[PDB]
């Protein structure tokens, strides 16, 4: 209903955290199922 | 140009956002604004009328 | 570039709500990586 919009990525300030940190717990899933 | 060339230089604005930085100078934010823009034309079209 | 600042630790409001999930974390990875 908004006149004028334009398409842009937009960010969270929770990937600083999580994609910081989604990475490292998915960097303990590989040594998780390891053997 | 909105408020700002009464002090200092002319800022031109769209007048669309002018709204959206007077309805917050209320108390209201500027979500009721795009949502219901044609309507606040038509009750400020038949109003100068 | 600042005149007379302070020396501080400014904590993280999110920070022990995940660091309190962390250790919950590493119990399940010591609790199946090493057996
Ligand atoms: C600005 O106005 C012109 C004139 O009608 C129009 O063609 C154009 O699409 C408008 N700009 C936007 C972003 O809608
Ligand atoms: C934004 O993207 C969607 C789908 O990706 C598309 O349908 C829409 O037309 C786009 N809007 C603009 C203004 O580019
Ligand atoms: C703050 O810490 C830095 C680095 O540890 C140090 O060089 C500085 O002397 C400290 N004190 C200040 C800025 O008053």
């Amino acid at each position: 209903v908004v006149i004028g919009i334009v398409n842009n990525t937009v960010y969270d300030p929770l990937q600083p955290e999580l994609d910081s940190f989604k990475e490292e717990l998915d960097k303990y899933f590989k040594n998780h199922t390891s053997p | 140009s909105g408020w700002t060339f009464g002090a200092g230089p002319a800022l031109q604005i769209p007048f669309p956002m002018q709204m959206a930085y007077r309805f917050n100078g209320i108390g209201v934010t500027q979500n009721v604004l795009y949502e219901n823009q044609k309507l606040i034309a038509n009750q400020f079209n038949s109003a100068i009328g």
